[PDB]
């Protein structure tokens, strides 16, 4: 369910109607998108990994 | 995925030269309109091909 919220699938998907839109902006993906690159970088800041 | 009901559909493309290929686009060598779009169906008749 949490992955479906991230990717807009399953219950998170908007219903389909003939004369109306189905545009859903992605909030959880955005909030995670900054967090990823914030967290990954410290482990790649140097040539050696373990002290 | 959910909320699509309970049905899945796929598309199958038949070759060019099968008898199952039935269409309304056909022009013979002269330039006139012909009934069938296949050059020849699943027919191996030498007389029919020529």
């Amino acid at each position: 369910e949490w992955n479906d919220l991230m990717r807009i699938e399953g219950k998170a998907k908007p219903p389909k109607v003939k004369g109306r839109s189905q545009v859903q902006p992605k909030l959880v993906r955005r909030q995670a998108e900054w967090r990823y690159s914030a967290l990954t970088e410290p482990f790649l800041g140097s040539n050696k990994l373990f002290k | 995925p959910k909320h699509y009901g309970k049905t899945i559909k796929v598309y199958e493309y038949v070759p060019l030269l099968d008898d199952r290929n039935i269409n309304d686009q056909g022009i013979d060598a002269s330039g006139a309109t012909i009934v069938n779009g296949n050059l020849y169906g699943s027919s191996k008749d030498i007389g029919n091909i020529t």
